[PDB]
RNA sequence: GUAACCGGAGAGGGAACCCACU
């Protein structure tokens, strides 16, 4: 019913006005430690590979 | 542990002023007039020196690591 | 109650209980009956006297102490059964008097009654001036607040060891410190705060620091750290510190072990950080395995000292104990002596902070709508009183119920000194410099720094370690 | 069930809109031809959402009913909440 | 459609701050210059330590940052130092580093305090400001020893201002103050007879603020910029005025340089 | 560990464009101007400076994040005038201000010096 | 011998009983330590009332 | 190779080689403290 | 990603949100979205899962993002609303007399998202340009909104009597075609409550206007507060001293009163009311004594309350605390309950040792006439911490109840 | 602990000045876990003989 | 242009109790 799970951060929030609701701010250290796949297709592959 | 070099919130400096104070203190000059005789004039400052307490001489009791 | 009062048969810890209207009459001299000193009072005037008090003052040479005071007749222990069938008052003069009789009939009277309260109560100004959630959660918090936690931190090979670089004496304490050698062994800094809502990034109980203080070594602290290794276990499997060398043994991270020494350990003084080897132990293999310990992943300390000694089997035992300063970022936990806690919510420089008509810009600022709610009404008067003390060159004393000083008189002293009596001030917009249109209440309040950095819970995860039994994410 | 016995509500629900838009951007970030002409944006999410909205993914959804039937909706057919 | 014309009056003179007013500019402005005074005045401080020995109780980051908040007299090689990160050579050179040394052994049985007298520098002119005291005072306590303790460091002093780090701060107090009586009425005082007089507020005893004047403007900018020591307070003002008038030009320049690549 | 620099709050990264200029299409004569590595000491100052000009129709500076080190100025300007000459006038203008204040600021320390 | 029993630092029959300040000092141990507790294994034990 | 080791009671500089029992040559004391390193340290004074 | 603090206890407890890369290493969301998460930012610590798979990233997308959330199903109202500094000084900002200047009008339009770039005409053109706060927030509500709320201290007698649609208070909120007309909004206007400015604009505009909507009044109002500025101190707790003596006459008054009751009772003068015994009808009368001298000192407390005070201009704006804070915090901190009576007796038949055997009276169970300003004598401190422990101690016993 | 019975946990009338009304933990060990008056002494028990 | 010279090996017990955080 409950488990742990990959791709999961934990860490302090803290007030910050300057950005809209839908925003979350988050550390460069969590956000390249978390990953996301994404798919290549010939519209991103130039990102990716300089990625 | 030691009189910081610099008041936090002016940045004046007040770790020149720590063996002064005490030397005054060492007098009839109290807390009040030893401030103001070392030239503090914001509280900011006068803080620094008033609510330190000089732990480095607890400190200095113990033998050192080495000789 | 003759012989307690001279310990001639009966010593002092033994309660008499004498039930009334119910006949017993008991003795109790068993252990375990918890206790405090009251003082004696006949007819309706104590037995403390201006000679007792006077003899006891030159102390260190009359060499007249507390148990002198217990053996004059003076002062008795008193256990919860005995305090039933007593009769106390608060203060001897507000309660010894002629006037319109309450009792005129008291047995003892408090010494204080600010003992009351606990150890990290006692720590609390103006105790009575807040809400008891506050005060509870200021004795709660108390316990987490870095400083020099002990004199001798340095020969002591601890683990999770935190002082502070400047910890400060309160500005305004109690009476009660003295004894709990608070103003010896202090944690937290007297920083001015300003209760004003400048930005919004203290807006939900945080605060906003001021980064040229931080930058000057304000609430600045150093972690401690130590790790501990034993070489042994079995017939031929003897542990070893050494040097792991990769052809021999097999099994090795990719962390860099030339940071070892040709014993197994680090030489104390040498940046260290996360997977890096500190202790190099190998076990032999029936060529060779290691079982080195390997520095917690994302500390990134250095190493302050590396004792070598032998345990009580006498194998070789180290331990090694890693410096790691932590100056105060946002997020880092802070509080007040009145349970107001927060985390730091952003950090501007001089410039950006708000300013008085001299160059005073707040260490600290802390949003006004945590005070409503809460009550903290002893926070504002601290705030008031520090930069009393502050202008006038003495300490505050902010003992509980002293009676002699509120809130009035502390005004009265403060417009002595140029400000405005109820501690309120002009600051100016750090952006812009237009004066704020509201004043702003600022002063010398005593902050504390906890042990919760965001450093020390901040963690993410991608596909990491897993569980052996179910082949789940590991937790931790 | 028939195209003349549709009992279901022809507005297309929130649920049906997450998944045909999620199962559509996947299909377009495998490199599945795109039924809309696009204006050089990347994201296979808004392009999926660019499909959505002008109605030309080329999905139908089967919603099942409790007794055990089903009916097949096209999502050009039935109404787009947002 | 331009520029207004300032003018300044020197109020007080003196080796530890400059008090003086400044006339007829833009309550921006002068914020402004109260903001570079604090921020954007570059000093030298020293940012490197190295420490070959440390026998003392304060361990090596303390120590390297009390170092670090020592204030080195430097009034006119700030000037013609260069940042580290904008010269040529490598870790250090004279051009834009100046070396300390210091070597202290605690041997006799007193307890030595380790001062700032104690940091040789290099360089003759920038040093600590135990200067010139005469027309007694101590010197900034750097650490105290116990018999058999020592400290031995090498430390080098950068070129910075006060917006990297507070000891690049060259100023302790920067009082700012406009409109002293509340004509303007930016502030709202719920009982304005509870406040204090300014300083520089003209009222008898009988007024508590001045009459509200819808047509005024904010001038008569009152300045107090005390100096740590670094640099003297009256050159402090000087080298702000300076950057800010060449952040300008180099803000105008890239300007100019998009427009035209722009056009 | 996430610490920024010191240095990140002033100093470009290779690449980065001190000063970047959009045209704002809402309004006619209006335009963006986005200063990188500074913050209120030169936004203040330019937005007051600008506000003299009785041929700006909109002036005005923000910092989009404090954390972050941006400051975006907008200005509008009546037409015949530009946002991108008025900005140009703003800042020369406020140059010679500060040379002027300069040179009386050295002449008043002059004459104090023993006068 | 019938065995050794841990014993309170600061107590009566402890090595730092009655110790000045400077005796403390030698010793490398803190003169405002209260004691009261057990050292076991190298790790200070306090029993709770 | 020599690792010189400092005595927690007399402070005696003492040379030890691997796999020996940690003693003093002097005074018997059984606490030994490593030394400090002989690499660069740089320290930032922020 | 999907954000949320972990006590989840409804849906509006995980939510979407956009990452933006800041530098420090703290988790940073917006104020008005701390009211969902029950957040508190006083060391609260909150997860953050990522979708991995893109079907279920488009997913969270268009089901739990946080402005798709903002209307609960629970009680039809929404759930994020202007908070903690913003909702106090919108109540401050959109007061009758708040005027803007022209460099002040266009700085706080700069952080305006959904601005055309047009300048609104001037609520005054001469003698001299000035704008009112009224005029700068009609910018900043979206669309054409039309929405009737009233203020928190509106006058009953006001809608009866003349003046109605003229409020001469600033009462009686209307928007009127997406403009603020008049009326001071407060937290029954831009707060969580049913029918109010927020819920308006979700039900009319998109999500996404609304979730602009909270952005903008955030952001300019937080930055007019750079200008106006709010704080709270020792000052705003004191009274007239007139006030003093108003509330100490009160409180002896009405110790009088429960003396004499307390004679009634022991001269067997006092008849039990029906339905009742004489111990519960004489608690009956002293706890009806005392809170109607408690009532009374409150009610004297803000009227002396002055317009400039932080504590009211808080409480009005229902931002943060009651009106009875400060009551306790000026005037009375009250009597102490345990379990809903008086404090019991612990002792032989007293509360303390302090206190002669039998004492009723309403210092010698629980009752405190001291302030907070004042300070508690130690026996009223004494029974504030033991009345206080109870509420930390059902605090803590409640929650394994209500989980399960 | 985590027992629903309050009463044991509530701070009772007896610990004026022998117990610190205000210091205890707010976990699930309210009023359970107590500390120590200042000058509150426990009696170390003695021969009634 | 050779018998890749090792193949980047990371997964690192668990139970119990205690303290603490929201
Ligand atoms: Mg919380
Ligand atoms: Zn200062
Ligand atoms: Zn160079
Ligand atoms: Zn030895």
């Amino acid at each position: 019913m409950g488990k742990r799970v990959d791709f999961s951060a934990r860490t302090v929030i803290t007030p910050d006005p300057n950005l809209s609701i839908d925003q979350v701010g988050v550390p460069r250290s969590i956000a390249a430690n978390m990953t996301f796949a994404e798919i290549v297709t010939p519209f991103n592959i130039d990102r990716l590979q300089e990625l | 542990m030691i009189i910081p070099v610099r008041c936090f919130t002016c940045g004046k400096i007040v770790g020149n002023k720590w063996e002064a104070y005490l030397g005054l203190l060492q007098a009839e000059y109290t807390e009040g007039d030893a401030l103001d005789a070392l030239g503090l004039k914001r509280y900011c400052c006068r803080r620094m020196l008033l609510a330190h307490v000089d732990l480095i001489e607890k400190l200095l009791n113990y033998a050192p690591l080495e000789k | 109650r003759k012989l307690r009062r001279q310990m001639d048969i009966i010593v002092s810890e033994v309660s008499m209980i004498r039930d009334i209207r119910e006949r017993e009459i008991r003795i109790y001299t068993d252990a375990g009956r918890i206790c405090r000193p009251l003082l004696i009072v006949e007819k309706q005037k104590l037995l403390l006297k201006k000679r007792h008090i006077d003899q006891l003052k030159e102390r260190e040479y009359n060499n007249y102490s507390w148990q002198d005071l217990v053996a004059s007749g003076v002062v008795e222990y008193i256990d919860t059964l005995e305090e039933e069938t007593v009769m106390l008052a608060m203060t001897p003069d507000d309660l010894q008097e002629k006037e319109v009789a309450y009792c005129s009939t008291y047995t003892h009277c408090e010494i204080h009654p600010s003992m009351i309260l606990g150890v990290c109560a006692s720590i609390i100004p103006f105790p009575d001036h807040n809400q008891s959630p506050r005060n509870t959660y200021q004795s709660a918090m108390g316990k987490q607040a870095m400083g020099v936690y002990i004199t001798n931190f340095h020969v002591r090979m601890d683990t999770l060891a935190h002082v502070l670089y400047y910890p400060q004496k309160p500005l305004v304490t109690t009476r009660s410190m003295e004894y709990l050698r608070f103003r010896e062994l202090p944690a937290g800094i007297n920083s001015i705060v300003a209760i004003a809502s400048y930005t919004g990034y203290n807006q939900e109980d945080s605060v906003i620091m001021n980064r040229s203080a931080v930058d000057r070594g304000f609430f600045r602290s150093v972690f401690y750290r130590s790790y501990k290794e034993q070489e042994s276990k079995g017939f031929d499997q003897e542990e070893v510190f050494e040097k792991p060398t990769r052809e021999t043994c097999q099994g090795m991270r990719h962390a860099i072990y030339d940071k070892l020494d040709d014993d197994g350990l680090i030489a104390p003084g040498v940046r260290v950080s996360g997977d890096d080897v500190i202790i190099g132990k190998t076990v032999t293999l029936p060529t060779k395995r290691d079982c080195s310990t390997f520095l917690r992943t994302s500390e990134t300390g250095i190493v302050d000292q590396v004792m070598v000694t032998l345990n009580q089997e006498g194998y070789k035992f180290c331990k090694i104990r890693v410096r790691s300063v932590r100056i105060p970022q946002i997020g880092d936990k802070f509080a007040s002596r009145h349970g107001q806690k927060g985390t730091c919510g952003i950090q501007y420089r001089q410039e950006d902070m708000p300013f008085t008509c001299e160059g005073i810009t707040p260490d600290i600022i802390i949003n006004p709508h945590a005070i409503p709610s809460r009550m903290t009404i002893g926070h504002l008067i601290e705030c008031l009183q520090g930069k009393v003390s502050a202008n006038k060159g003495e300490i505050g004393d902010a003992t509980p119920f002293n009676d002699a000083v509120n809130v009035q008189k502390i005004s009265n002293l403060l417009s002595d000194y140029g400000y405005h009596l109820r501690g309120n001030e002009v600051l100016y917009n750090g952006f812009t410099g237009r004066k704020i249109t509201s004043q702003i209440f600022i002063g010398p309040t005593y902050y504390q720094r906890l042990k919760h950095m965001v450093d020390d819970k901040i963690h993410s995860r991608a596909r990491g370690p897993i569980q052996i039994l179910n082949r789940q994410p590991m937790e931790g | 069930q028939a195209n003349q016995k549709r009992i279901t509500t022809p507005y297309m629900t929130k649920y049906e809109r997450a998944r045909v838009l999620g199962t559509r951007a996947l299909q377009i970030a495998m490199c599945a031809p795109v039924m809309v002409e696009l204006e050089g944006e990347t994201d296979p999410l808004l392009i999926a959402m660019k499909e959505l909205k002008a109605r030309k993914i080329p999905i139908i959804i089967r919603r099942y009913l409790p007794d055990g039937s089903y009916e097949d909706w096209g999502v050009d057919e039935l109404i787009i909440s947002d | 459609p331009y520029a207004n014309q300032p003018t300044v009056r020197i109020t007080e003179l003196t080796d530890e701050n400059v008090k003086f007013i400044i006339e007829n500019t833009d309550l921006a402005v002068a914020n402004s210059i109260r903001r570079v005074f604090i921020a954007e005045v570059p000093i030298i401080a020293i940012d490197w330590v190295q420490i070959d020995a440390n026998s003392s109780v304060l361990h090596d980051e303390f120590i390297a940052h009390r170092l670090g908040l020592i204030p080195l007299t430097s009034d006119d090689i700030v000037d013609k130092l260069q940042y580290s990160r904008d010269c040529t050579c490598e870790e250090f050179c004279p051009e834009c580093s100046v070396e300390f040394t210091l070597d202290v052994r605690c041997n006799e049985d007193q307890t030595r305090h380790v001062t700032s007298r104690d940091l040789i520098s290099n360089s003759p002119r920038v040093i600590p400001v135990t200067s010139r005291n005469r027309d007694e005072q101590d010197d900034i306590l750097i650490v105290k020893l116990r018999k058999g303790q020592e400290l031995r460091l090498r430390a080098y002093a950068k070129k910075g201002f006060g917006k990297e780090h507070a000891k690049w701060n060259p100023t302790a107090g920067v009082a700012f103050e406009y409109d002293p009586d509340n004509a303007l009425r930016h502030t709202v005082y719920p009982k304005p007879e509870e406040w204090p007089k300014s300083e520089y507020s003209e009222l008898d005893e009988d007024e508590s603020q001045a009459p509200y004047d819808p047509n005024g403007k904010p001038e008569r900018f009152y300045y107090n910029v005390e100096s740590c020591g670094s640099l003297r307070p009256e050159t402090i003002v000087l080298s702000a005025l300076s950057g800010l008038k060449k952040k300008l030009s180099d803000l105008q320049t890239q300007l100019s340089h998009e427009i035209q690549s722009d056009v | 560990m996430n610490a920024p620099p010191a240095f990140e709050s002033f100093l470009l990264f290779e690449g980065e464009k001190k000063i970047t200029i959009n045209k704002d299409t809402k309004v006619p004569n209006a335009c963006l101007f986005t200063i990188n590595k500074e913050d209120h000491t030169l936004g203040n100052i330019i937005k007051s400076q600008l506000l003299k000009d009785p041929q700006v129709l909109f002036a005005g500076y923000k910092v989009p994040h404090p954390l972050e080190h941006k400051i975006i100025i907008r200005v509008q300007t009546t037409p015949d005038y530009s946002p991108q000459e008025a900005f140009t006038n703003a800042i020369t203008d406020l140059i010679s201000e500060l040379s002027l204040l300069e040179e009386r600021f050295r002449v008043a320390i002059k004459d104090k010096q023993e006068g | 011998f019938i065995g050794k029993i841990p014993i309170m630092l600061r107590s009566t029959y402890c090595l730092l009983n009655g110790l000045t300040d400077r005796d403390l000092c030698e010793l490398n141990e803190c003169p405002l330590d209260p004691g009261g507790y057990f050292i076991i294994n190298g790790s200070e034990k306090v029993l709770i009332a | 190779q020599p690792m010189i080791y400092i005595c927690g009671e007399c402070h005696t500089e003492n040379e030890i080689k691997s796999r020996d029992p940690i003693r003093c040559r002097e005074c018997g004391y059984r606490i030994m403290y490593k030394k400090r390193t002989k690499r660069l340290v740089v320290f930032d004074a922020r | 990603v999907i954000f949320n603090r972990q006590p989840t206890l409804h849906k509006m407890s995980m939510m979407g949100h956009r990452v933006r890369i800041l530098p420090w290493s703290t988790f940073r969301l917006n104020l008005s979205v701390t009211t969902p998460y029950n957040a508190d930012f006083d060391g609260d610590e909150m997860n953050l899962h990522l979708p991995q798979s893109l079907e279920t990233r488009a997913e969270i997308q268009e089901l739990a993002m946080v402005p798709r959330m903002i209307v609960t199903p629970q009680s039809n109202r929404p759930v994020m609303g202007i908070v903690q500094d913003t909702l106090t000084a919108v109540r401050k900002f959109t007061k009758r007399d708040v005027f803007l200047e022209r460099g002040e009008v266009m700085n706080l339009l700069m952080f305006l998202s959904t601005w055309d770039g047009k300048v609104p005409q001037p609520a005054i053109l001469k003698p001299r340009p000035l704008w009112t706060g009224k005029q700068i927030f009609s910018l900043i509500i979206p669309g054409h909104i039309n929405c009737i709320r009233t203020h928190s201290t509106h006058p009953d007698d006001e809608d009866s009597g003349p003046y109605k649609h003229i409020s001469p208070g600033d009462t009686k909120v209307v928007v009127e075609n997406g403009e603020l007309i008049m009326g001071i909004l407060c937290k029954k206007s831009l707060g969580t409550s049913a029918g109010s400015l927020v819920h308006i604009s979700y039900l009319e505009m998109g999500h996404d206007i609304t979730r602009l909507f909270y952005s903008n009044i955030q952001t300019v109002i937080n930055n007019w507060l750079l200008i106006e500025g709010h704080t709270i101190g020792i000052g705003d707790s004191i009274a007239d001293s007139k006030t003093y003596q108003d509330i100490q006459n009160t409180i002896k008054k009405a110790k009088q009163d429960v003396i004499e009751v307390i004679e009634k009772a022991h001269n067997n003068e006092l008849e039990p009311t029906p339905g009742n015994t004489l111990r519960q009808t004489f608690e009956n009368q002293v706890n009806r004594i005392l809170n109607d001298a408690r009532d009374k000192t409150g009610s004297s407390a803000q009227k002396s309350l002055s317009e400039y005070n932080n504590f009211k201009s808080m409480v009005v704006s229902g931002a943060k605390g009651s009106k009875i804070n400060i009551s306790q915090v000026i005037a009375v901190v009250g009597q102490q309950n345990v379990e809903g009576k008086r404090i019991p007796f612990g002792f032989k038949h007293r509360t303390l040792p302090h206190f002669i055997k039998d004492d009723y009276g309403p210092e010698s169970r629980g009752f405190v006439e001291n302030s907070y300003l004042a300070g508690l004598t130690p026996t009223e401190f004494f029974f504030h911490a033991m009345g206080g422990r109870e509420g930390l101690i059902d605090t803590a016993v409640k929650t394994a109840e209500t989980g399960y | 602990r985590d027992g629903k019975l309050a009463k044991p946990r509530q701070l009772h009338n007896t610990l004026w000045g022998m117990v610190c009304p205000a210091e205890t933990p707010e976990g699930h060990a309210v009023g359970l876990v107590k500390n120590l008056a200042l000058m509150a002494y426990i009696s170390v028990g003695s021969q009634p003989s």
